[PDB]
C-alpha cells in the first residue's frame, strides 16, 4: 500500500537517540565507499522514518549525517540504465516512495538538520534539501549540486520541486537545475543552498544539535516548518500567474531552445516544464508531477546514451581501462615544450596550472615570450573575474620559463613538441634536444595526422617516443589523444596517461594510424557539409543542421578554423598514402569545394576570408557570394537528412577505427568523440549512437543499419554500413 | 437554403493606447453605445426577433470577461432571450463572429443576429488572459512559439521587403485614412463615444498620424528587436538572419474600439422594414505554419474564391488587416492584387487594430465603400496568431 | 439549411473531483489533447486535413485555459495547421453551443468536418477567474440586479414549492441512476481514461460520484449577504426564500473535457465514418436574469416547434443537473415522464465541468439512444444570466 517502502537488503542507516531526544541518522552503506541511492538505502530510510513516526513522543529533533568521506552522492546507475518503457510504473513508484520518505521527515513537526561532511550531489543534496537547516564542512573536495541533467535525468527526489520553492522558477532552473552546476561550500552558502559553514567535519554534529536546541528555544512554532508549509508563503520571483513573471515566462522555452540550438536534449525541456507546472499547484502535487517527468526521462533512450558515456564509459577511462597493466607511477619534474604557438602556449599553461615546472622553447626569445603572454592574458581574465588569487597566479606564471637556447632543456624528463606539421622539421627539433634532456625523458609529439612511427625514427630512444595530441584552445579542451607508435613502450603510454590525468584532462589510447581517430572522424563531419554545399544546399541550412544535430560549432564555421589549405594537404596525404601503396583513391565530393575556395583566396579565418566573412577578427556573416558560387538553393533535402548524414558519417568512420584496431574500446570511442571533436552528448558518443539510434525506423543497431542504407541509396555508398554492424 | 444579409455595420472610433480617450471607458460601455445607436436607427425594431449576439474578444478577462456579449444584452436592456456569446479566434474574432452569425442565419435556426467585437487594449492588454502556448513550457517548446512581430520581419526577410518598402506602405495607409476621413467616408459609420452626461469623449480615430513623412518613418527604431529569432530560424533554416524592418509606424496600432453588425434573413429584414446593404457570399478558414504565423490569409482567400466560383478579377475591393506592413505586401505579391483595390480607405497601421473588433470594423468599412463607389464585390480577410486565417466575400445589394 | 449534420464520434474524459482530485495535476489542454489522440486511435487513416475547425467551449478562458485553448489543442496535438480552432463562452451551455455552432457550420455548406466540444478544469481555473463585467462595474451589477445561480435555484424551489426533501429525493435518484449506468457498462466505450506521458493511469471513472448516498445523509447537509434581498426586490410577491440547495443536491465542481466529431454525409462517407446520430434542430432562448435558471423551458419548446415535434415524440430527455429544483421545474412544466429524464444520472452525481458539460451530456444521449435502440433525444441546459440552449438528435 501507500507507505515508505517499495515492494533482503542490508541496512544503510545507523540509529542513535541521545538524552535530549535528538535522533542521529548516520548513513553508512556497507556495500560501497559512498552513500548511494539504491534499493538498500530506500528500505533503510523507510525503517528509520517509520521509527521516527513511532517514537515521535520521545524525539525533539533529527540530524542526518554520514560516516563516509562524502555525505551522499549518486544512485544505482547499473539499474536506471536498464529501465524500459514498460517499467515506467516501477520508476514512478520508486521516486514517489523516496519523496514520501523525505516529505514525512520534512513535515515531522520538529527541526531536522543535515550535517554535510562531504560531497552532497544530486540525490544527496535532495536529502539535505528535505531538512530545515543545512550545515556544511568547508573542506577540500566537498561539492554540492544537482547534476542529474548531465546524465539525461532530472532531480526526481524533490530536487526540482524544492529548489523552485526556495529560489523561484528562473533562478532554480538557470543556476542549479538546467546545467547541474556543482558548488563549493562557500558558493553553496552564498546562493542559499547551505545555511552555515564549519571548518572541520568534527564540529558538524555538535553544531547541528546546538542549532536544534536553540531553534526550539527561540522559534517554537516555526520549528520543523519549511517556508512553503507556512501560511502566507510567497515564492521568490512569483508564480506563473503573478503578472511580473507571466510577462517574461514565454521567453523561457525559447531562450532554452536558443542555448541548446535546437538539439534533441529532452532533459532541460522536462526540467523547465516540471518546474513551472510544479509552481502552479501545491507542493505534493508538484512532486508527483516531478515524478512523471522523471519516469519520462529514465525510460528514454537519450538518458541511456548519457548514462553510458558520462558514467560507465568515463569511469572506465579514469580507472585505467586503456592504461597498460602492471606499469607503475613515474614522477615528472620538468616539462619541456618545443614551440610557443597557440598549442605550445596552452600546453605550457595547463601544465604549469597543474604545478609542473615548464621550459617553453622557441626559435626566438621574442616568440617564446609571446607564448607565455597567452598564460598571462589567461590569468588576467581569471583575476578580473576573480576565480584565483594574486599570489597563486604569480606562482603559476613563474613556473613557465621562456627561452630560445636548447641548453635550457637540461633536466627535462617530459618533452612535448608543438612545432609545424612537417616530418623532417620534427626530426631536427627532436634531434637537437634528445641528448640534452634526461635519459628516461618522454619524447612526446603534438601531431594531428602524421604517423608517430615515422616521427619516432628521428630519435634513438624510440620506445619513449609517443604522440600526445592536444586540441585548441588547450586551456578548455578536455581530451588528450595519446597515439601509440609501433615502437612506443607500454611504460611510455602509462606515463603520458598519468600526466593527462595530472593536468585535469581525459585520455584515450590510440594505435598509430594516419589521421588517428579524432582528426580522421572530424574530417568526415566537415567533408559531409562541404559535400552538401557543392550539391547545392543552402549554407544557412548546413550550419543549422550542424547546430541542431548537437554540435558545438557549425561545420562550415569550423572549416574556416581548421584552414582549408590544411584540408587540401590532408587529402593529398591520404591519396598518396594509398596511391603509393598500390591502389587508387576515392576522392570525397568535398575535395572539389575545398579547391574552389582555395582558388578564390578563401582558405579560412587565418587568411581573413573563408565560408564566412571576418572584420576586426570577429566573424561576421556568411560570404554573400557563396550562394552564387555553388548554386545554393537548387537542392533542398530534409533537415533530418542533413543532420543524419553528418552524424552517420562520423558514426560509421568511428566503427571503421574500431574494426581497424585504431581504438581498443567503445568507451574511448564515445568519450573521445564527445570530448575531442565535440560529438553531441545526447548521442552518448559516435559508437553509442549506433546502438542508441532512434528514428522512424525504430530503436537499436538494426534501425541504424536500415537508416544507413536509406542514406546510402540517395546520397552515396560511403553510408553503406560495415560488415561488423550486420548479423 | 436561406441567404444572409448585412443591414447595419457600425463601429466606435479607435482611441490610442498612451493617454488615450477611451481608457476611461469600459469595453462593455463601448458595445452598449453601438446597441443604443442601432436602436436610434430603427426604434420600432422588434428586439425579440434578435436571437443571438455574438462578440469577438481575444483577451476575455477583467472588464472583458464573463461573456461580455451577455452583459451587453442585459446592460442595454435587450430581451433576455437575445442570447449573448463571446468567442476568440485571435485577430479574426471580429470577422469570425460575423461569419458564424451568417452561418446561423443560413442554417434556418436563427432569424436576426447581432455580431461584432470589442477590445479595450489600453485596459486589458493582450496576453492578460494567459495561454498555454506561452505560459506552458512543454507545448511552447514543441510548437516553436514565436511572436507575430518576428514572423512579420521574417516575411519581409524572405520576400525581400526592405525597410523602405514597408515604410512606403505605412505612409500609404496614413494618407488614404486621412483622405477617407476628410472625404466624409466614415461619417455615417463611426459612432462617437459619449459619457453618461452626453459629453463627448471621442469622435475620431486617434492613432492616425496624417502628417507622416517617409523621412520620419525612417527615424523610428525596429521596436521588435528572447531567443525567438533563433527559434524562428531553426524552423526556417535556409534563412541566415532576420532583417527586423517593422517599427511602431509600420505595424498595427494598439487601440481601443468596438464594432457591431446586424445580420439576418431576407424574411427577417422584410419583416422589420430593414434595407439590406450587402449579402454574405461565402466564408472560409485556412492557415499556414505557426512560426511565420501571418501567412494564413493567402490559402483562406483562395478557398473563399473557389467556393463562390470567383477569382481575383471578379473582386472589386480587397481589405486585409494591416497587422504588419510585410503581411499585406506579401499578400499583394501572391494573389497579384492591383494596388488601387487594396485597403482603399487605409487600415490598421493608421487607425488601429483592436483585436476582438478589427474583423467587424474592416467588414463594415467595405460595406460603406462598396455603396459609396457603387461597386459589386469585396473580399475581407485577416491574418491570425498561431497560423490561422479567415476570409469573407460580400456582395452589395 | 441544406446539408445535414451528423455525429460520428462523441467521447469525454472522466470527471475528476475538486478536492484532492485526480485531474488537478493535469493541464486542461492535456485533457483535450487526450481526446484528440483517441479519435486518431479509432480512425488511423482519417485525413485530418478535411477537419476545418475545432470549436471548444470554455467559461473561464484564463490561465491554462487562455490564448484560444482550441488553437493550442490543434497545435499541441500536431493536427493540420489549417484546422483552425476557436474558444467560445456561453456559460453552462458552451459545450452544447460549440456543438450547435459546428452543426450550423456544416449546414451552411461552408465547412465539411468539425471537432466540437469543451474543456473546464475547475480545480485549476475556478469559476470567476476571468472576472466579469457584472462584478467589476457596480453600475451594471446594480442595474441588472445580479443574483448568483444558487439563490435563483433556491427561489425556484420556493415558488414552485419543492421541499428540501423533494430536491434531495431527486439527488438520490441521480446518484442511483448514475451508479447503475456505470455498472451496466453504458459508459465503457465513451469515457476515455486520462493517462500521463508514460501511459500510467490517472483517472478512469467519475470520482465525484457518491453511490452509497442515503436519504438520511442528504438531510444532514447544510445549505450553501444582500443577494437574497435583491432577488425579492424583483420577485416582490415572495416573503422568504427557502434555502433547500446543498452540496449533495447541486451540481459537482469537477474537471473534464469532451469532444464530438460533426460532419456532413459526404465527409463521413469519404473518410469511412459510420454516423451514430443526426442533429435535428437547435434553439436559443431564455428568461428572467434574477431567477437565472428557468431558461430551458422556452428553449425546449422552440426546438420542438422548429422540428415539428412535441413532448410525446421525444424518447429521452437530458437536462443538466445544475440544481435539483431546475430539473423538477423543467419536469413539471412540460410533464416529462420520470423514466425519460436524465436516465443515466447527471451532474449532481458525476459533475459539471462548465465548458464541457454540454458536449458531455450530448454524447451521453448518443450512446443511450443506440443502447435502447430509440430514435429521438433532447438535450438542454440552463445558463447563467438567464439564457437557454436546446438540441434534438435522432439516431441513425
Ligand atoms: O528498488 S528498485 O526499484 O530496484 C531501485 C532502487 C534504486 C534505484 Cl536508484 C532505482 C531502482
Ligand atoms: O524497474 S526497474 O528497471 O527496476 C527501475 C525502477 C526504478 C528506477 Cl528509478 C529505475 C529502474
Ligand atoms: O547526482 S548525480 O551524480 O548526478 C547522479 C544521480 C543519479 C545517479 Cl543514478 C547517478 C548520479
Amino acid at each position: 500500500g501507500s507507505s515508505h517502502h517499495h515492494h533482503m537488503p542490508d541496512n544503510t542507516i545507523q540509529w542513535d537517540k541521545d538524552a535530549d531526544g535528538i535522533v542521529t541518522l548516520t548513513m553508512d552503506d556497507p556495500s560501497g565507499s559512498t552513500n548511494v541511492m539504491n534499493e538498500a538505502y530506500i528500505e533503510s530510510m523507510g525503517k528509520a522514518v517509520d521509527r521516527l513516526v513511532a517514537e515521535k513522543d520521545s524525539i525533539t529533533g533529527v540530524v542526518v549525517a554520514s560516516a563516509k568521506k562524502t555525505f551522499f552522492a549518486g544512485g544505482d546507475v547499473k539499474t536506471m540504465i536498464q529501465a524500459r518503457p514498460e517499467d515506467a510504473g516501477d520508476v514512478f513508484n520508486t521516486v514517489e516512495t523516496i519523496k514520501r520518505q523525505l516529505r514525512t521527515l520534512e513535515t515531522l513537526g520538529k527541526p531536522v538538520v543535515a550535517a554535510i561532511n562531504g560531497a552532497a550531489l544530486g540525490g544527496g543534496l535532495e536529502i539535505a534539501l528535505a531538512c530545515h537547516h543545512r550545515i556544511a564542512a568547508d573542506v577540500k573536495g566537498s561539492q554540492l549540486g544537482l547534476p542529474e541533467v548531465t546524465l539525461g535525468l532530472l532531480p526526481g527526489g524533490g530536487g526540482v520541486t524544492r529548489t523552485v520553492r526556495m529560489f523561484g522558477i528562473q533562478n532554480a532552473f538557470v543556476s542549479v537545475l538546467a546545467q547541474g552546476t556543482r558548488f563549493k561550500p562557500a558558493k553553496a552558502k552564498e546562493i542559499g543552498l547551505v545555511d552555515e559553514l564549519v571548518a572541520t567535519v568534527e564540529e558538524l554534529v555538535p553544531a547541528a544539535k546546538a542549532w536544534i536546541k536553540e531553534e526550539l528555544k527561540a522559534n517554537p512554532d516555526g520549528a520543523g516548518v519549511q517556508p512553503w508549509d507556512k501560511k502566507g508563503y510567497k515564492m521568490p520571483g512569483g508564480t506563473p500567474s503573478s503578472p511580473g513573471l507571466a510577462a517574461i515566462l514565454p521567453s523561457f522555452p525559447s531562450n532554452l531552445r536558443k542555448q541548446l540550438k535546437g538539439a534533441p536534449m529532452p532533459a532541460p525541456r522536462a526540467i523547465l516544464a516540471a518546474a513551472v507546472e510544479g509552481a502552479q499547484v501545491d507542493f505534493d502535487t508538484a512532486s508527483r508531477i516531478e515524478s512523471r517527468y522523471f519516469a519520462s526521462l529514465v525510460t528514454g533512450q537519450v538518458a541511456k546514451n548519457m548514462m553510458q558515456a558520462f558514467f560507465f564509459d568515463l569511469q572506465a577511462i579514469n580507472a585505467g581501462g586503456s592504461r597498460p597493466e602492471g606499469i607503475g607511477k613515474t614522477p615528472i619534474k620538468r616539462i619541456g615544450v618545443l614551440g610557443a604557438g597557440m598549442m605550445g602556449a596552452g600546453i605550457a599553461y595547463v601544465s604549469a596550472k597543474a604545478g609542473y615546472e615548464v621550459v617553453l622553447k622557441d626559435v626566438s626569445l621574442e616568440a617564446a615570450a609571446k607564448g607565455k603572454g597567452y598564460s598571462e592574458k589567461l590569468e588576467a581574465k581569471a583575476l578580473e573575474r576573480g576565480r584565483t588569487t594574486q599570489e597563486r597566479s604569480d606562482a603559476l606564471l613563474a613556473r613557465i620559463t621562456p627561452t630560445a637556447d636548447a641548453a635550457d632543456f637540461k633536466g627535462v624528463d617530459f618533452v612535448i613538441e608543438a612545432v609545424f606539421e612537417n616530418q623532417e622539421l620534427k626530426h631536427k627539433v627532436f634531434g637537437e634536444i634528445e641528448d640534452i634532456v634526461e635519459p628516461n625523458a618522454i619524447l612526446g609529439s603534438n601531431t594531428s595526422t602524421l604517423p608517430i612511427t615515422g616521427l619516432a625514427t628521428g630519435v634513438k630512444r624510440q620506445e619513449d617516443f609517443i604522440g600526445i595530441h592536444f586540441f585548441s584552445p588547450v586551456d578548455k579542451m578536455p581530451l588528450v589523444e595519446i597515439i601509440k607508435g609501433e615502437k612506443t613502450s607500454d611504460e611510455a603510454l602509462a606515463r603520458v596517461f598519468d600526466y593527462t590525468l595530472a593536468i585535469g584532462k581525459t585520455p584515450i589510447v590510440v594505435n598509430d594510424s594516419r589521421g588517428f581517430f579524432t582528426s580522421r572522424v572530424i574530417g568526415t563531419f566537415v567533408n559531409e557539409a562541404l559535400a552538401m554545399l557543392g550539391e547545392g544546399v543552402e549554407p544557412a541550412s548546413i550550419e543549422q543542421a550542424g547546430s541542431q544535430a548537437g554540435y558545438p560549432a557549425p561545420p562550415l564555421q569550423l572549416s574556416d578554423e581548421l584552414n582549408l589549405e590544411l584540408m587540401h594537404k590532408i587529402a593529398v596525404a591520404t591519396r598518396k598514402g594509398v596511391e603509393d601503396a598500390g591502389g587508387t583513391y576515392q576522392p570525397h565530393p568535398a575535395e572539389a569545394v575545398v579547391e574552389k575556395m582555395i582558388e578564390l583566396g578563401r582558405s579560412g579565418r587565418l587568411k581573413g576570408a573563408g565560408f564566412y566573412e571576418y572584420a576586426d577578427g570577429k566573424r561576421s556573416g556568411l560570404w554573400p557570394g557563396l550562394r552564387e558560387t555553388f548554386k545554393s538553393g537548387s537542392s533542398q533535402p530534409p533537415l533530418q537528412d542533413m543532420i543524419d548524414r553528418m552524424l552517420f558519417a562520423e558514426a560509421l568512420e568511428t566503427q571503421k577505427c574500431l574494426d581497424e584496431g585504431v581504438l581498443t574500446s567503445t568507451a574511448d570511442a564515445n568519450i573521445g568523440s564527445i570530448m575531442g571533436i565535440g560529438f553531441p552528448p545526447w548521442t552518448g558518443g559516435s559508437a553509442q549512437f549506433i546502438v542508441g539510434y532512434s528514428g522512424p525506423a525504430g530503436t537499436g543497431k538494426a534501425a541504424f543499419v536500415a537508416r544507413a542504407r536509406e542514406l546510402a541509396a540517395a546520397y552515396g555508398d560511403r553510408f553503406l554500413p560495415p560488415e561488423s554492424l550486420l548479423s | 437554403s436561406e441567404e444572409a444579409f448585412i443591414y447595419e455595420a457600425i463601429r466606435t472610433p479607435r482611441g490610442k493606447q498612451k493617454n488615450g480617450s477611451l481608457h476611461e471607458v469600459k469595453p462593455l460601455s463601448l458595445v452598449v453605445g453601438l446597441i443604443d445607436e442601432l436602436r436610434k436607427r430603427h426604434p420600432d425594431l422588434d428586439e425579440n426577433l434578435i436571437s443571438d449576439v455574438i462578440l469577438g474578444c481575444v483577451s476575455p478577462v477583467g472588464d472583458q470577461g464573463g461573456d461580455i456579449a451577455r452583459a451587453a444584452v442585459l446592460a442595454s436592456g435587450m430581451p433576455v432571450t437575445s442570447g449573448g456569446v463571446q468567442l476568440n479566434r485571435f485577430c479574426a474574432s471580429g470577422l469570425e463572429a460575423v461569419n458564424t452569425a451568417a452561418q446561423k442565419v443560413r442554417s434556418g435556426w436563427d432569424d436576426l443576429v447581432l455580431a461584432g467585437g470589442v477590445e479595450s487594449m489600453s485596459r486589458v492588454p493582450m496576453g492578460s488572459d494567459g495561454g498555454a502556448m506561452g505560459l506552458d513550457p512543454a507545448t511552447n517548446y514543441d510548437v516553436m512559439f514565436v511572436p507575430q512581430s518576428i514572423g512579420a520581419d521574417l516575411i519581409a526577410t524572405i520576400e525581400g521587403f526592405s525597410r523602405e518598402d514597408v515604410d512606403a506602405y505605412a505612409l500609404r495607409s496614413q494618407q488614404k485614412a486621412a483622405e477617407a476621413w476628410s472625404g466624409g467616408y466614415f461619417a455615417k459609420s463611426v459612432v462617437p463615444v459619449r459619457d453618461q452626461n452626453g459629453l463627448l469623449i471621442l469622435d475620431h480615430d486617434e492613432h492616425m498620424r496624417p502628417d507622416t513623412t517617409k523621412e520620419g518613418l525612417a527615424k523610428l527604431k525596429p521596436a521588435f528587436e528572447g531567443g525567438f529569432d533563433d527559434v524562428a530560424l531553426q524552423k526556417y533554416h535556409w534563412v541566415e538572419k532576420i532583417n527586423h524592418v517593422h517599427t511602431g509606424g509600420n505595424s498595427s496600432g494598439i487601440v481601443d474600439g468596438a464594432a457591431l453588425v446586424m445580420i439576418g434573413s431576407a424574411a427577417a429584414g422584410k419583416l422589420q422594414g430593414l434595407t439590406p446593404r450587402a449579402r454574405i457570399v461565402a466564408t472560409a478558414t485556412s492557415g499556414a505554419d505557426p512560426v511565420i504565423m501571418l501567412t494564413g490569409p493567402t490559402p483562406a482567400t483562395r478557398k473563399v474564391l473557389d467556393r463562390a466560383g470567383l477569382t481575383v478579377d471578379d473582386i472589386d475591393l480587397f481589405e486585409l488587416n494591416e497587422a504588419f506592413a510585410s503581411v499585406v505586401l506579401k499578400f499583394q505579391k501572391d494573389l497579384n492584387i492591383p494596388d488601387e483595390k487594396l485597403n482603399v480607405n487605409g487600415g490598421a497601421i493608421a487607425m488601429g487594430h483592436p483585436l476582438g473588433a478589427t474583423g467587424a470594423m474592416i467588414l463594415g468599412t467595405m460595406v460603406d465603400e462598396l455603396e459609396r463607389r457603387n461597386a459589386r464585390r469585396a473580399l475581407i480577410t485577416l491574418c491570425i496568431g498561431g497560423g490561422m486565417g479567415v476570409a469573407t466575400i460580400i456582395e452589395r445589394v
